[PDB]
RNA sequence: UCGCCCCUGAA
RNA sequence: GGCCGGGAACUCAAAGGAGACUGCCAGUGAUAAACUGGAGGAAGGUGGGGAUGACGUCAAGUCAUCAUGGCCCUUACGACCAGGGCUACACACGUGCUACAAUGGCGCAUACAAAGAGAAGCGACCUCGCGAGAGCAAGCGGACCUCAUAAAGUGCGUCGUAGUCCGGAUUGGAGUCUGCAACUCGACUCCAUGAAGUCGGAAUCGCUAGUAAUCGUGGAUCAGAAUGCCACGGUGAAUACGU
RNA sequence: AGAACCUUACCUGGUCUUGACAUCCACGGAAGUUUUCAGAGAUGAGAAUGUGCCUUCGGGAACCGUGAGACAGGUGCUGCAU
C-alpha cells in the first residue's frame, strides 16, 4: 500500500510513477531536483513552464520515478501525470487542464516505416525521364 | 481435385465447374467462386472460366473461407483451379470456440513470506 | 535452382563428415584462428588445403526444397515465394501477416 | 600484397615446386595454377609461371616479390583502351 | 624558428600550426608536443623561448618534408618497375582497391566530362 | 497481381492453421522440411479416397 | 480540393518571454528538428539588441518586425485576364509568419560571425527602415501597391458582371469562374 | 523481490493456442506445491520478416510478415510430493512446448 | 485563354 | 546500488475486458441523411496505423524460385574440377550517401533510449595493445547474461569565417580480423599524404505533423563485406488566403 | 538478403559418358577407416584396416563401384503454348 495520491503518466514510451505527498517542501525525482534529473538543458527550461502554469510546489511535496523514453517524453510524463493526481481533488481543475490539454494524453508518437518508403512518409524521387 | 480428375480424363472443361457447382449449393457451402484457366479444345489463348453462385466476400473476417488449389497437366497445357469456398458467414473456426486465460478474478497476488 | 546446381552441395557436406571431428580443431583453433600453437608448419599446410571443400566457407546456403541461394531465410529453412504460400493455408504455423 | 592476416602463404602448389627446384632448378617455367603462391628468398630468382585462367605466362621473380603473391604480378585480365600497345599497357 | 622543416606559421595554436609543416599530421603533432611537454593550448604567435628550444631538437628525430615525401614516392615507382597490378594502374590512372571504373574514379581520371565511350 | 489472394490471416485467428507444430531454436528449419517431404509422399500414394486435407500436429 | 479546417499548433510558452509568439521566432531559427541549438541564438542576440539599442525585450523583435512585414503580398496563379498574378491583402497572422522568415533569411546574406550577432545587428537596423531585410519589403509592398488589376480574372468575370444587371465594371461575380 | 522454486516454460506461437494451454494445466497448479504461482505472461519473444513477394523484379510491395511467438510460464512454488502431477503427467505437449524440469 | 504538330498491326 | 528481505499498491509486461455509435446538447439542414459548434471523456464525426490491394485491363513481367505443352542437345549444349571473369573501362544515365561549417569542428566532462539478436554465437571480468583487436575467463537458448559504451543533445575549453582548426577522396608503408587460402575481387585499423568542393544552371522530385527535417540503434542475408533494404527509438518544425 | 575461390549460369583448360544426380536389371563388394604417391585439383593407381542388419550363408536390404540399356540431366529455346 502507499501513502501518496497517484496519477498515471504515459507520454511517448515514458512511464511514470508520481506520487504526491502532502504538504509544502520540493518537487524530488529520482532523489534529484528538477533541474537536476533534467539538467542544464536549454529545452527543459522550456518544459518547465506549462508545470508551473498547473502550479508546482506551494502545497506540494512529490516523489516521482519516471524511465525510458526520450528526454523530453520523460518531462511530457510528468506533466500527464501530476494532471492525472490534481483533477482527483476538485472536477474544475479537471476542466482547467483538459483546456489546457496536459491532462489529455498527447496520442503523437512515432509511426512505423513501412515498405516502399524511405522513411515514415518520405519515399524515392523520380528524375527518370 | 474431383473436377481436376475429369479434366484429365479429357471430358468437361467449361461445363466441369458448374455441374460440381450445382451440387456444392444444392447442401453446404454459402456461396462458392471457381476459377479454371481456359485452354479448352487446342485453343492456345489464355483465358479466363471465372463462375461464382452465392455470395464470396474475399475479406470478411468472421467466416470461415476455404481456399486450396488443384491443376491439371494436360496435353492441352497446364490448367490452374481454384476454389474459394465460403462455408461460414458470420461464425469463426478459430474467432469462435477456444479459451484464453487470466482474468482470474482474485485481488490477492501470492507472495512468498517469512522475513529474514 | 535445378537440381545439378543442389547435387554439387550435398557431395560438400558429404566432405563435411569426413573433415570436421578431430579435422576440425585442426582447421580452427590449433592450427589457424590468431596463430597456433607453435605450428604454421608444413604439416599444417597440406592437411588444411587438400580437403578444400569440407569448408563452410565452400557451401553456400540454399532451400533444400527450391534451391536458389538468393531470396533465402536460414533460421527457418525458406526461401522467397514458398514462404507466402505454404503460411496462407496456415502450413507454417503462427505466421501470419503484419499488423502492428 | 593488399593485405595479410599476420603473415604469407606458402602454398601446397608451389611446396612440391621448390622441393625439385633445389634438386634440378628450372627444366621449364614453373606451371602454377595457384595465384595464392607466395616465395621464400631461396625461391626467388626463377620464372614462376602463374595461371590467369588465359595462359601460365613467366614471372622471373625479385626479392620485393617475397612476402608478396605472385598473381599481382602478372597481367590478371584481358582489356585493351582504344589504343596499340608498343608504349603502353592495358592488359 | 626556421626547424628541419619550413618556416612557421602564426597565429595558431602548436598542435594546429605543426600541421602544416607537412610529414606531420594530426597525430605526429601533438605526439611531439605531449613529449616535450610543450604546450598545445598556446600559439606560434605565443610561441616562447622554452618551447622554441625542444621545437627543433624534435623535428630532428624524425622522417618528415622532403626526405619523407621522397621515400614514400620511391616505393609507389618501385611497384611500377615490378610491372605490379598495382604498379601500371597508376600510370592509367586508376584505383587499386574494389573501387568502381565505371562512374567513380573521377579523383583518379580528374573531373568528369563526355569523352570516348 | 489481378488477384491477391488474401488469406493470410483468414486461416489465422479466423479459421484454424493447417499444420499445427512447434519448434525450438535449432529444430525450426527441420521440422519445416520433414513436414512437407512426408506429404508429397503421401498425397500421391492416396487417391482411392477423396482428400479432404492432409494436416499432422507434431 | 481541401475539405475541412487547417491545423493549428499548440506550442508552448518561452521561459524568457512567455510567448508563443516568440516561440514561433524559435520555431523559424531551428535547423534540423533541434530546438535546443535554436534557443541560443535567441538569447545570445536578444541581448545584443538591448546593448546596441534602446528598445524592451518586446520591442527587440515586435517593432523591428513591424517595419519588415508587408500588408499585401502578391501570389501567383496564372490566370489574370491579362495573365495577371493577384494582389492578395493577408491576414495578420500572416504578417508575422513573412517578417520572422525574412530576418533569418537576412542572416544567411551575412557573414558577421555566430547567427546571432547577424540577425541581432540586422533587427536593430529594422525598425528604422535602413537595414536590408526591410528593402525586401520594398519590393513586394512597393510592386503591389503600383499596380493592380485586383482578385479578378477579367474577362471571366465581366460576363458575370453583365449577367447580374448590366455592368463591364468590376462587381461580384454571379456567374461562374470556371 | 519474491523468488519461485519452480519455473515451467510453456512456449507456443499463437496466443490462440498458448492460453488454451495454460487454462488446462494451471487449474491442476492450484492443488499442487504448498502456495499457488499463477502463470506469468512475460514480454514476447517476437520475430517478423519481409520477403519479395514476386518472383522477379520489383520493391515497392514486399510481403510484410510478423509471428510473435508467445513465452508463458505455468509456475508452481515449494516443492512437494505432488509436483510431478501438474508438471509432466498432467501437462503433455501438443504443438505447444512442455518444460519437464523446473527451470 | 497561355499558339502547341507527330505516333504500323491481329488479345 | 531495487543490491537483500519485505510489500503487490504503482509503472511495466499481455493476455482478457470498459469505451466512440453522429450516442447525447443546441443550431443549421425536408421534420431525411448530414453539417457546424458544445458537453462528457484519453479520444470524436471513416480517431490514428496495419492487415485489407475487387471483378478486370495491360497477348505488362517472370520457362531463371517453382510447375509445365511443344522444340532442341545425347562418348554432348549435359556433368565435375582448378584457375579467370561478376568489383573491366576512355565515358553517359538512374538511385543513394558525404561535405561545403560556428545552429559548427575538434578537446574535456556530462544527459537520457527503444526495439530486436544470440551455444558454426555474443562474450562481461581481468591483462596487454595507440588502435582495430588479441589472451584469460564467468554468464547466457534468457524481462537472468551479453551485443550495448545509444547518438545527436548538454555544461565548459578552444578556434575565429581562413578552403581553413571546415572537408574528406587518393595512394603508400605499417598492422588487424574472418577464413584452407584474402593477387585481380573482402572489411576494419594505424600513421603519413592530404582531394574536389566556399554551398550547384536549364530542369526536376518528395512532404499538411510526431510528418518533414536530422541523429543514432538493431535486424535479416552473413565463415567473413552495408552509404542498400527492413525495422526501432531520440530530438522535432515551417506553411496552408484559397482552390 | 552481403558475388574473395566456390557463388556461377559465363570463359580458358583438365576430366566423365546410362553417367554427378533417379528408378529398375546384372555382377562383385556392406558402407566406410587411417595413410602413400602423381597432379592444379578433378582424379588415377595403391598400402593396410571394417564385416552392422538378415540369410539358405552363396545371396541380398540400405549403400558403393562398374557394365548395359529403357532412360537420366539441361538456370538449353519459346511469357505470341501455358
Amino acid at each position: 500500500a502507499e501513502n501518496q495520491y497517484y496519477g498515471t503518466g504515459r507520454r511517448k514510451s515514458s512511464a511514470a510513477r508520481v506520487f504526491i505527498k502532502p504538504g509544502n517542501g520540493k518537487i524530488v525525482i529520482n532523489q534529484r531536483s528538477l533541474e537536476q534529473y533534467f539538467g542544464r538543458e536549454t529545452a527543459r527550461m522550456v518544459v518547465r513552464q506549462p508545470l508551473e502554469l498547473v502550479d508546482m510546489v506551494e502545497k506540494l511535496d512529490l516523489y516521482i520515478t519516471v524511465k525510458g523514453g526520450g528526454i523530453s517524453g520523460q518531462a511530457g510524463a510528468i506533466r500527464h501525470g501530476i494532471t492525472r493526481a490534481l483533477m482527483e481533488y476538485d472536477e474544475s481543475l479537471r476542466s482547467e487542464l483538459r483546456k489546457a490539454g496536459f491532462v489529455t494524453r498527447d496520442a503523437r508518437q512515432v509511426e512505423r516505416k513501412k515498405v516502399g518508403l524511405r522513411k515514415a512518409r518520405r519515399r524515392p524521387q523520380f528524375s527518370k525521364r | 481435385d474431383s473436377i481436376t480428375s475429369q479434366l484429365e480424363r479429357r471430358v468437361m472443361f467449361r461445363r466441369a465447374m458448374k455441374r460440381a457447382v450445382q451440387n456444392a449449393m444444392r447442401l453446404g457451402a454459402k456461396g462458392i467462386k471457381v476459377e479454371v484457366s481456359g485452354r479448352l479444345g487446342g485453343a492456345e489463348i489464355a483465358r479466363t472460366e471465372w463462375y461464382r453462385e452465392g455470395r464470396v466476400p474475399l475479406h470478411t473476417l468472421r467466416a470461415d473461407i476455404d481456399y486450396n488449389t488443384s491443376e491439371a497437366h494436360t496435353t492441352y497445357g497446364v490448367i490452374g483451379v481454384k476454389v474459394w469456398i465460403f462455408k461460414g458467414e458470420i461464425l469463426g473456426g478459430m474467432a469462435a470456440v477456444e479459451q484464453p486465460e487470466k482474468p482470474a478474478a482474485q485481488p490477492k497476488k501470492q507472495q512468498r513470506k517469512g522475513r529474514k | 535452382a535445378k537440381q545439378s546446381m543442389k547435387a554439387r552441395e550435398v557431395k560438400r557436406v558429404a566432405l563435411a563428415d569426413k573433415y570436421f571431428a578431430k579435422r576440425a580443431e585442426l582447421k580452427a583453433i590449433i592450427s589457424d584462428v590468431n596463430a597456433s600453437d607453435e605450428d604454421r608448419w608444413n604439416a599444417v599446410l597440406k592437411l588444411q588445403t587438400l580437403p578444400r571443400d569440407s569448408s563452410p566457407s565452400r557451401q553456400r546456403n540454399r532451400c533444400r526444397q527450391t534451391g536458389r541461394p538468393h531470396g533465402f531465410l536460414r533460421k527457418f529453412g525458406l526461401s522467397r515465394i514458398k514462404v507466402r504460400e505454404a503460411a496462407m493455408r496456415g502450413e507454417i504455423p503462427g505466421l501470419k501477416k503484419a499488423s502492428w | 600484397p593488399r593485405s595479410l592476416k599476420k603473415g604469407p602463404f606458402i602454398d601446397l602448389h608451389l611446396l612440391k615446386k621448390v622441393e625439385k627446384a633445389v634438386e634440378s632448378g628450372d627444366k621449364k617455367p614453373l606451371r602454377t595454377w595457384s595465384r595464392r603462391s607466395t616465395i621464400f628468398p631461396n625461391m626467388i630468382g626463377l620464372t614462376i609461371a602463374v595461371h590467369n585462367g588465359r595462359q601460365h605466362v613467366p614471372v622471373f621473380v625479385t626479392d620485393e616479390m617475397v612476402g608478396h603473391k605472385l598473381g599481382e604480378f602478372a597481367p590478371t585480365r584481358t582489356y585493351r583502351g582504344h589504343a596499340a600497345d608498343k608504349k603502353a599497357k592495358k592488359k | 624558428a626556421r626547424i628541419a622543416g619550413i618556416n612557421i606559421p602564426d597565429h595558431k595554436h602548436a598542435v594546429i600550426a605543426l600541421t602544416s609543416i607537412y610529414g606531420v599530421g594530426k597525430t605526429r603533432s601533438k605526439a611531439i608536443l605531449a613529449a616535450a611537454g610543450i604546450a598545445e593550448d598556446v600559439k606560434i604567435s605565443e610561441l616562447s623561448e622554452g618551447q622554441i628550444d625542444t621545437l627543433r631538437d624534435e623535428v630532428a628525430k624524425f622522417v618528415v618534408e622532403g626526405d619523407l615525401r621522397r621515400e614514400i614516392s620511391m616505393s609507389i615507382k618501385r611497384l611500377m618497375d615490378l610491372g605490379c597490378y598495382r604498379g601500371l594502374r597508376h600510370r592509367r590512372g586508376l584505383p587499386v582497391r574494389g573501387q568502381r571504373t565505371k562512374t567513380n574514379a573521377r579523383t583518379r581520371k580528374g573531373p568528369r566530362k563526355p569523352i570516348k565511350k | 497481381g489481378q488477384k491477391v489472394h488474401p488469406n493470410g490471416i483468414r486461416l489465422g485467428i479466423v479459421k484454424p492453421w493447417n499444420s499445427t507444430w512447434f519448434a525450438n531454436t535449432k529444430e525450426f528449419a527441420d521440422n519445416l522440411d520433414s513436414d512437407f517431404k512426408v506429404r508429397q509422399y503421401l498425397t500421391k500414394e492416396l487417391a482411392k479416397a477423396s482428400v479432404s486435407r492432409i494436416v499432422i500436429e507434431r | 480540393p481541401r475539405r475541412r479546417v487547417i491545423g493549428q499548433r499548440k506550442i508552448l510558452p518561452d521561459p524568457k518571454f512567455g510567448s508563443e509568439l516568440l516561440a514561433k521566432f524559435v520555431n523559424i531559427l531551428m535547423v534540423d528538428g533541434k530546438k535546443s541549438t535554436a534557443e541560443s541564438i535567441v538569447y545570445s542576440a536578444l541581448e545584443t539588441l538591448a546593448q546596441r539599442s534602446g528598445k524592451s525585450e518586446l520591442e527587440a523583435f515586435e517593432v523591428a518586425l513591424e517595419n519588415v512585414r508587408p500588408t499585401v503580398e502578391v501570389k501567383s496563379r496564372r490566370v489574370g485576364g491579362s495573365t495577371y498574378q493577384v494582389p492578395v491583402e493577408v491576414r495578420p497572422v500572416r504578417r508575422n509568419a513573412l517578417a520572422m522568415r525574412w530576418i533569418v533569411e537576412a542572416a544567411r546574406k551575412r557573414g558577421d560571425k555566430s547567427m546571432a550577432l547577424r540577425l541581432a545587428n540586422e533587427l536593430s537596423d529594422a525598425a528604422e527602415n535602413k537595414g536590408t531585410a526591410v528593402k525586401k519589403r520594398e519590393d513586394v509592398h512597393r510592386m503591389a501597391e503600383a499596380n493592380k488589376a485586383f482578385a479578378h480574372y477579367r474577362w471571366l468575370s465581366l460576363r458575370s458582371f453583365s449577367h447580374q444587371a448590366g455592368a463591364s465594371s468590376k462587381q461580384p461575380a454571379l456567374g461562374y469562374l470556371n | 523481490m519474491q523468488n519461485q522454486r519452480i519455473r515451467i516454460r510453456l512456449k507456443a506461437f499463437d496466443h490462440r493456442l498458448i492460453d488454451q494451454a495454460t487454462a488446462e494445466i494451471v487449474e491442476t497448479a492450484k492443488r499442487t506445491g504448498a502456495q499457488v504461482r499463477g502463470p506469468i505472461p512475460l514480454p514476447t519473444r517476437k520475430e517478423r520478416f519481409t520477403v519479395l513477394i514476386s518472383p522477379h523484379v520489383n520493391k515497392d510491395a514486399r510481403d510484410q510478415y510478423e509471428i510473435r511467438t508467445h513465452l508463458r510460464l505455468v509456475d508452481i512454488v515449494e516443492p512437494t510430493e505432488k509436483t510431478v502431477d501438474a508438471l509432466m503427467r498432467l501437462d503433455l505437449a501438443a504443438g505447444v512446448d512442455v518444460q519437464i524440469s523446473l527451470g
